[PDB]
């Protein structure tokens, strides 16, 4: 009964750990992910003005 | 018969200046103000930001490494 | 009380309160009912999303435009578009408005009649004025003559004005636009194996020809130029990813404007019936004409027509006179700032269509005298 | 005993599981801080053109 | 195929009551492998995967690399012999016939359910697998609720739960009216 009340604690500790790294990691990845956009339109609209250059 | 427009007085091109000379000089200015306070706002504070997650993350890395450690050399048998 | 200048458009509605410098709302003019079937319940669905709500969901939509050419096709989806203009973009309800719409030359009379028919029974504005959209691309640019190209998404068109005096034998109007680009640019995309048939990846093929497609200031030039180099192949990400990579389809696409024969159509370019609309006008106003040529209009901002079009014309008028193209930054809006300068004046204030005049006469009123 | 070798085994697959995790957690940041400097950097590049543009 | 496996280390069910049996084998024991070359080669030299189990009389087994070669079937239909591709492929197949604007969304909200999902490993295997057939720029993300079993369950209890469903329900005098085949009607 003793090993049985500690393995569950121990259990049920590590799970929530695992779902909130798990949120942790969701949130990072949309603002990385937004980040990536925000990087590759920044790029984008220079290249555009590089254009806009060229043409004049 | 085709329409007959009522004679008027005036104007016409002299709103030009007041719609475009306008906007040639406080629109440029207002731009460069957002400009600088966004920049100021956004890329400092990002940069020190990210250092101090970064260090927090060392400290994380190393939390997790003793763990492991205490943990392996405990459970080994 | 101020006016409401809406600008009805075809493909993209612009709408704004009389007196400002850009329109408030401006989005595109699409009414898509949902084609599968659907299987949540209690979602909320609704049975027609416009404007530009329907630009989001347009995965599972099938949108379709109310307006062809100018005229006006469907008349329910036109009246819901104009609900959803005075509702949810401006929240002005229209009993306390007056409403300046705008409409292509030469176009049926009936679409007119029922325009004024629809906002003075169902809208019941108070009073309403329907105006020519190339006077208003003049008013914009400050001028008072000139001959104005506006050669929007559905109809080009090509209005010579002088001294304020309109010269109606002289308007050239011509069924090449931008939609008919757009057709001809997804039909060309098919030479190296991208298919877009959908009409929601109209609204795709459209975005690439906004972002992609410039005209070349020298056609043949550029033909064998980029049939030699890679230097033109410009590539851009799908919705989905599968990036694509364009080629000589970039100045393909909008050389379809001075060689009308690409799409089958017989009559000349827009660089060739500018000329033809000059020289109907009469011999001694060709000169300002020439020297006070008007671009407007949404697919006059390609990089590099202002160019084309001046050596075009150029190379057909005679050598001493001046030619000049001008072409405003804020070409996109320029028929909306002149229909609120127009709005905006003193001298304009009694020229609208009062209900009372409408109730005496019915709604061919407006052939009448108030124009 | 099979609810104590269940709650064990379980638990042994969620501790590696969540060192997987941890290192996944901290390549994401650390590429999110890669890439955000380097945006700062284009973003400084950038300022120093407005100082150029300063000019006006 | 599992009970056809293990018939390679000399341990043969087959009655349909030892059915029940390898399938407790199957839920205790197996599990997805990441890399199953990786895998087939590493249980081929050492011997940290030769898990134990007690049958329900006793004489111990040890199951070797038949531990994720029964779960494996998922992804290569063919070691049953059936022809079609993998569940990570029928889902990538399932998406690319949708529209080209709705496969970002799918892209990022694939969810996983059914009892058969609950394999230890196969919500990172499919996620890798997925990646690698789908471009490399759609974020691709896998939803695994620890509920996995009950889903449907859960979600049959909340669709009935619904007061927009309440008029839904295939009324009996209904049937009375258009028979057995009023279910292919509108009360679908
Ligand atoms: N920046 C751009 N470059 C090239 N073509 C454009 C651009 N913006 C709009 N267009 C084309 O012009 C059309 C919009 O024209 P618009 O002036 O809105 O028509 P309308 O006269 O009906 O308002 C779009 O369908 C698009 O094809
Ligand atoms: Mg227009």
């Amino acid at each position: 009964s003793d090993k049985l009340k500690e393995a569950e604690t121990r259990a049920e500790f590590a799970e929530r750990s695992v779902t909130k790294l798990e949120k942790s990691i969701d949130d990072l990845e949309d603002e990385l992910y937004a980040q990536k956009l925000k990087y590759k339109a920044i790029s984008e609209e220079l290249d555009h003005a590089l254009n806009d250059m060229t043409s004049i | 018969v085709p329409p007959k427009i009522p004679d008027g007085e005036r104007v016409d091109f002299d709103d030009i200046h007041r719609k475009r000379v306008e906007k040639d000089l406080n629109e440029l200015q207002t731009l460069i103000e957002a400009h600088f306070e966004n920049r100021k706002k956004e890329e400092e504070e990002l940069i020190s930001l990210k250092d101090r997650i970064e260090k927090r993350r060392a400290e994380r890395a190393e939390q997790q490494r003793i763990r492991n450690e205490r943990e392996k050399e405990r459970q080994n048998r | 009380t101020t006016a409401l200048v809406c600008d009805n458009g075809s493909g993209l509605v612009k709408a704004g309160f009389a007196g400002d410098d850009a329109p408030r709302a401006v989005f595109p003019s699409i009414v898509g009912r949902p084609r599968h079937q659907g299987v949540m319940v209690g979602m909320g669905q609704k049975d027609s999303y416009v404007g530009d709500e329907a630009q989001s969901k347009r995965g599972i939509l099938t949108l379709k435009y109310p307006i062809e050419h100018g005229i006006i096709t469907n008349w329910d989806d036109m009246e819901k578009i104009w609900h959803h203009t005075f509702y949810n973009e401006l929240r002005v309800a229209p009993e306390e408005h007056p409403t300046l719409l705008t409409e292509a030359p030469l176009n049926p009379k009936a679409n007119r009649e029922k325009m004024t028919q629809i906002m003075f029974e169902t809208f019941n504005v108070p009073a309403m004025y329907v105006a020519i959209q190339a006077v208003l691309s003049l008013y914009a640019s400050g001028r008072t003559t000139g001959i104005v190209l506006d050669s929007g998404d559905g109809v080009t068109h090509n209005v010579p004005i002088y001294e304020g005096y309109a010269l109606p034998h002289a308007i050239m109007r011509l069924d090449l636009a931008g939609r008919d680009l757009t057709d001809y640019l997804m039909k060309i995309l098919t030479e190296r194996g991208y298919s877009f048939v959908t009409t929601a990846e109209r609204e795709i093929v459209r975005d690439i020809k906004e972002k992609l497609c410039y005209v070349a200031l020298d056609f043949e030039n550029e033909m064998a130029t980029a049939a030699s180099s890679s230097s033109l192949e410009k590539s851009y990400e799908l919705p989905d990813g599968q990036v694509i990579t364009i080629g000589n389809e970039r100045f393909r696409c909008p050389e379809t404007l001075f060689q009308p024969s690409f799409i089958g159509m017989e009559s000349a370019g827009i660089h060739e019936t500018t000329y033809n609309s000059i020289m109907k006008c009469d011999i001694d106003i060709r000169k300002d004409l020439y020297a006070n040529n008007v671009l407007s209009g949404g697919t006059t901002m390609y990089p590099g027509i202002a160019d084309r079009m001046q050596k075009e014309i150029t190379a057909l008028a005679p050598s001493t006179m001046k030619i000049k193209i001008i072409a405003p930054p804020e070409r996109k809006y320029s028929v909306w700032i002149g229909g609120s300068i127009l709005a905006s004046l003193s001298t304009f204030q009694q020229m609208w269509i009062s209900k009372q005049e409408y109730d005496e006469a019915g709604p061919s009123i407006v052939h009448r005298k108030c124009f």
